[PDB]
C-alpha cells in the first residue's frame, strides 16, 4: 500500500518539458499535488476527486495534471522555470473526505531543481574520521564521523554500513546540508553524519565501516560539454578498519 | 415540528444530443433553495431561495465542484448500467437519487435517507439503519455487493448524521422568518350538478404551507372513500400549496355530507359542510 | 481570508513530558476539516490525525485535538514525548470538495535525558590523510546550544541526538571543521557557551 | 422501461378576480420520462414570457413541473395549458375553468 | 449542502 512518484530526484534545465508521475495501486478516488518551499506549507496544485475530475488548487499556473485512470495522476511541466524549484508531494486517499480511521497517504516527495544551465553540478567528496584515542580512554566508545563536501545539489542520501548491513543504531545525521560558500547561491555544500560504537568493537580488526552517499545528479542522456568528468548520479563512500589498540 | 433537507438529482442520457443532463435541486422541507443544470450557461450551482444567497463565493465553488464530480460519477453510472440490463448506446436512460435528513425541534439528527433509481424504478436503497442496503433486482445484487467492500453505508452515515444536520440547522437559522412559518388553509366548498338528480361537491384548501395535508369527506360521520375524487397538491407558485377533494352526491343529499382538512397550522380540524 | 497560522516557529521539549502545538486559522468554509500532518528530517510526510468541524474532540494514541471552533483554533497535543516526535508538524484546513490551505509549520526538538553528561571536546583524524582532521563537541547535556560559526571557513553542525539502543544510551554532539592552518579544537567552539568543565585532552 | 402519463392541472395562483393581476399556473407531475412540453395559451395563442420551475420528482420517483405566467384575467379571455410527452399521441389542452 | 461525491460507483 505506497504511493510512488518518479522521479524522486530531477535537475533540469528552464524550458524543457517534463513530467513527474504519480501512482497508487489502492484503488483510491482522491489524488492530490502539493509544492513545499524551504520552510514553508504545502501548497495545493491541482487535485483530483476520481477519474475524470481535476481542479485548481491555489498555484496551478505553470502545470497540468490529468486522470484518465485511477492509478496515475501525472505533474506536466509545459515550460519548467527556475521559480518551480521545489519539493514535490503527492498525495491519496480511497475517498475525497475519508471515514475516521482512515489515512491519506503520501508519496516520498520529488526534489526538483530548475537551472539555467548544469554547469555547476558537482558529486561529493567523502571522508571517514576515525576516532580520537582520547574518547576511547575518556568514555570507553567510540565516534567515528564521516563528512561529505563539494557536492551541488543538496540531492544526497547518507547510510552508515557496518559489516557490509546497514545501520542506525548509533548514528546521528546533520538534517540539513550546510553551504559551503553561504554568500553564493550556487553554492556547494557539505554534510556531516557520526556513527558511535562501543571502544571493544572499535578496537576488532574484523570490523568493517562504510560512510556511503547516494548522489542524485545528472542521468547518462544529459548533455556535457566540460573537461570534469559528467557529474551523473554515483554512490561515494570512504571506509575504515577497526584497530587494535 | 421537524424538518428536513433534501436533494433530488436527475441525470440523463441522450443518444443523438451529445452529453447526458446532469440536473439537481435541493429543498429545505418544501422550499427550494439551490438547483444545477448542465444545459444551463453557468455550469454552477446557483441560489433559488432569498436566505442561501448569504453564502459566500466559496460555497458556490465548493458546491459547483461536488456537481461536477457527482456528475462524472453519473456518467459513467449510466454506461455501467447500460451493460448489466443489456440495453443500447441508442438509448434514452434516467438515473434518479434522493438523499438528506430529518431534524427534530431542539435541531439534532432523527433519520437519514439514500435512494437511487435507474428508469424510473427503484434501483438501490440505504436502508433506515443506515448500515444496510436493499437491492431491487439482480443487477442492483452486484452494486451492493461492491458497495459492501467498499464501506457506502458508512460513507453515507457520516454525511446524513453529519454534514447534514448541521446545514440544515444553519439553514433553518439563516431563513428562519420563511422556514418557521406555518401558514393555515383557507377553505371552501362549490358545487356543481352533473345531472338533475346529481350534483359534484369539491372542498377546497388554499395558501397553506407546508404542503402535507388531509382531506377527507365523510357522509353522516362515515368515511366515505367511494367515488371521492382527489387532485395532486399543487404549488400556489409564492410558497405555499393547494388542494381539493370531491365526491359525487344525490341531489338533494348534500346536507348529509361533511368535508375534514386537518393541517399542521390548524388547531382543530376543520369540518366543512354544504349549507 | 483564507490563512493558517502556526505562530510557534520551534517548540523544545523534553522526553516523556508533553508538548501543544497551536494553530489558528481564519476561513469562510463553516463545514471543514483540520489535519495534523508529521514531516520527519527525511522530508517524508505522514497523516496523524483529522477533527471534524462537527465532531467532538479528535483523540488518536497519543495525539488528541482541543477544537475551539468558535476560536477558530485545533491545537495539536502529543503525550509522553519520544525522541521519534521530533520533527516539523503542519496545521492543514481541508473543505468538502478536495481542497485545502497549509499552515507554514512548527519545528519540534524532543530533547533527551542526558543524566551522566561528561562534555568533552576531541579531534578525529582521516582513515587515509595526512592533513584532514575533525573536532567533536560531545557529551554536553541538553542545555548545551552550540552557536552556529561567525567565520566563514569554519563549518559546525547543529548539536545532533544519536541513540546506542541496545546500550540505552543517548549523546549529543557537534562537528567542526576547516582548511586553515591554525585552526584547533581548543578554539573551534570558541563562539559557543559550553560546560566550564569540558575536557580538552592533554 | 416504466412511462408515465403527465397529469395536468391549470388554475391560478390567486382566487381569480376580473381586471385584477394574477398569476396563471400549468402543474403536470407524474410523467416519465422528463422530456416534456408545455405552452401557456391565451386565446389559442401560445403566450411567449413563460418561465418554469426546476425539474423535481416524487416519491415514487415520477417527475413534477410548474409553468406559471403573470395574467389579469377578464371575462372573455380564455386560457389554457398546452402539453406534449411522448405517452401523448397528440398535443393535450387542458382548458382554465375558474369556477372548478 | 452537498455530500461529497464517492463510495457511489454501481
Amino acid at each position: 500500500a505506497q504511493v510512488t512518484q518518479n522521479p524522486r530526484y530531477l535537475i533540469t534545465v528552464t524550458g524543457k518539458k517534463l513530467t513527474v508521475t504519480c501512482s497508487q495501486n489502492m484503488n483510491h478516488e482522491y489524488m492530490s499535488w502539493y509544492r513545499q518551499d524551504p520552510g514553508l506549507g504545502l501548497r495545493q496544485i491541482y487535485y483530483s476527486m476520481n477519474v475524470e475530475v481535476t481542479d485548481k488548487g491555489d498555484v496551478p499556473e505553470g502545470y497540468k495534471v490529468s486522470r484518465k485512470e485511477k492509478r496515475n495522476f501525472p505533474l506536466i511541466l509545459e515550460s519548467p522555470s527556475p521559480n518551480q524549484t521545489s519539493l514535490y508531494f503527492c498525495a491519496s486517499s480511497l475517498v475525497s473526505t475519508p471515514l475516521p480511521k482512515e489515512t491519506q497517504y503520501f508519496g516520498p516527495g520529488t526534489r526538483l531543481l530548475v537551472l539555467e544551465d548544469l554547469k555547476n553540478v558537482f558529486p561529493p567528496e567523502v571522508a571517514v574520521f576515525e576516532p580520537s584515542e582520547a574518547e576511547i580512554s575518556h568514555t570507553q566508545k567510540a565516534t567515528l564521523v564521516c563528512l561529505a563536501t563539494g557536492f551541488y545539489p543538496d540531492h544526497v542520501e547518507l547510510s552508515w554500513w557496518v559489516n557490509g548491513k546497514e545501520v542506525h543504531s548509533g548514528v546521528c545525521t546533520d538534517p540539513q546540508p550546510l553551504k559551503e560558500q553561504p554568500a553564493l547561491n550556487d553554492s556547494r555544500y557539505a554534510l556531516s553524519s557520526r556513527l558511535r560504537v562501543s571502544a571493544t568493537f572499535w578496537q576488532n580488526p574484523r570490523n568493517h565501516f562504510r560512510c556511503q552517499v547516494q548522489f542524485y545528479g545528472l542521468s547518462e542522456n544529459d548533455e556535457w560539454t566540460q573537461d570534469r568528468a559528467k557529474p551523473v548520479t554515483q554512490i561515494v563512500s570512504a571506509e575504515a578498519w577497526g584497530r587494535a589498540d | 415540528g421537524s424538518h428536513s433537507m433534501r436533494y433530488f438529482f436527475t441525470s440523463v442520457s441522450r443518444p443523438g444530443r451529445g452529453e447526458p443532463r446532469f440536473i439537481a435541486v435541493g429543498y429545505v422541507d418544501d422550499t427550494q433553495f439551490v438547483r444545477f443544470d448542465s444545459d444551463a450557461a453557468s455550469q454552477k450551482m446557483e441560489p433559488r431561495a432569498p436566505w442561501i444567497e448569504q453564502e459566500g463565493p466559496e460555497y458556490w465553488d465548493q458546491e459547483t465542484r461536488n456537481m461536477k464530480a457527482h456528475s462524472q460519477t453519473d456518467r459513467a453510472n449510466l454506461g455501467t448500467l447500460r451493460g448489466y440490463y443489456n440495453q443500447s448506446e441508442d438509448g434514452s436512460h434516467t438515473i434518479q437519487i434522493m438523499y438528506g435528513c430529518d431534524v427534530g425541534p431542539d435541531g439534532r439528527f432523527l433519520r437519514g435517507y439514500r435512494q437511487d433509481a435507474y428508469d424510473g424504478k427503484d434501483y438501490i436503497a440505504l436502508n433506515e439503519d443506515l448500515r444496510s442496503w436493499t437491492a431491487a433486482d439482480m443487477a442492483a445484487q452486484i452494486t451492493k455487493r461492491k458497495w459492501e467492500a467498499v464501506h457506502a453505508a458508512e460513507q453515507r452515515r457520516v454525511y446524513l448524521e453529519g454534514r447534514c444536520v448541521d446545514g440544515l440547522r444553519r439553514y433553518l437559522e439563516n431563513g428562519k422568518e420563511t422556514l418557521q412559518r406555518t401558514d393555515p388553509p383557507k377553505t371552501h366548498m362549490t358545487h356543481h350538478p352533473i345531472s338533475d338528480h346529481e350534483a359534484t361537491l369539491r372542498c377546497w384548501a388554499l395558501g397553506f404551507y407546508p404542503a402535507e395535508i388531509t382531506l377527507t369527506w365523510q357522509r353522516d360521520g362515515e368515511d366515505q372513500t367511494q367515488d371521492t375524487e382527489l387532485v395532486e397538491t399543487r404549488p400556489a407558485g409564492d410558497g405555499t400549496f393547494q388542494k381539493w377533494a370531491a365526491v359525487v352526491v344525490p341531489s338533494g343529499e348534500e346536507q348529509r355530507y361533511t368535508c375534514h382538512v386537518q393541517h399542521e397550522g390548524l388547531p382543530k380540524p376543520l369540518t366543512l359542510r354544504w349549507e | 481570508a483564507q490563512k493558517v497560522t502556526q505562530a510557534q516557529s520551534s517548540v523544545s521539549m523534553p522526553v516523556r513530558k508533553a508538548v501543544t502545538l497551536n494553530c489558528l486559522y481564519e476561513t469562510s468554509w463553516w463545514s471543514y476539516y483540520i489535519f495534523w500532518y508529521k514531516q520527519l528530517p527525511s522530508k517524508e510526510m505522514i497523516f496523524l490525525i483529522r477533527q471534524g468541524s462537527d465532531e467532538q474532540n479528535a483523540k488518536s494514541g497519543r495525539y488528541s485535538v482541543n477544537f475551539k471552533k468558535a476560536a477558530k483554533s485545533v491545537a495539536l497535543t502529543i503525550s509522553a514525548l519520544q525522541l521519534e516526535d521530533s520533527a516539523k508538524y503542519f496545521c492543514a484546513l481541508g473543505d468538502t470538495a478536495g481542497k485545502s490551505t497549509f499552515g507554514d509549520g512548527t519545528t519540534l526538538t524532543v530533547k533527551p535525558n542526558i543524566q551522566n553528561p561528561d562534555p568533552a571536546v576531541y579531534q578525529l583524524r582521516d582513515s587515509k590523510s595526512s592533513d584532514k582532521s575533525v573536532c567533536l563537541f560531545t557529551d554536553f547535556d541538553s542545555q548545551t546550544n552550540v552557536s552556529q560559526s561567525k567565520d566563514s571557513d569554519v563549518y559546525i553542525t547543529d548539536k545532533c541526538v544519536l541513540d546506542m539502543r541496545s546500550m540505552d544510551f543517548k549523546s549529543n554532539s557537534a562537528v567542526a571543521w576547516s582548511n586553515k592552518s591554525d585552526f584547533a579544537c581548543a578554539n573551534a567552539f570558541n563562539n559557543s557557551i559550553i560546560p566550564e568543565d569540558t575536557f580538552f585532552p592533554s | 422501461m416504466i412511462q408515465r402519463t403527465p397529469k395536468i392541472q391549470v388554475y391560478s395562483r390567486h382566487p381569480a378576480e376580473n381586471g385584477k393581476s394574477n398569476f396563471l399556473n400549468c402543474y403536470v407531475s407524474g410523467f416519465h420520462p422528463s422530456d416534456i412540453e408545455v405552452d401557456l395559451l391565451k386565446n389559442g395563442e401560445r403566450i411567449e414570457k413563460v418561465e418554469h420551475s426546476d425539474l423535481s420528482f416524487s416519491k415514487d420517483w415520477s417527475f413534477y413541473l410548474l409553468y406559471y405566467t403573470e395574467f389579469t384575467p377578464t371575462e372573455k379571455d380564455e386560457y389554457a395549458c398546452r402539453v406534449n410527452h411522448v405517452t401523448l399521441s397528440q398535443p393535450k389542452i387542458v382548458k382554465w375553468d375558474r369556477d372548478m | 449542502i452537498l455530500d461529497t461525491a464517492g463510495r457511489e460507483e454501481y
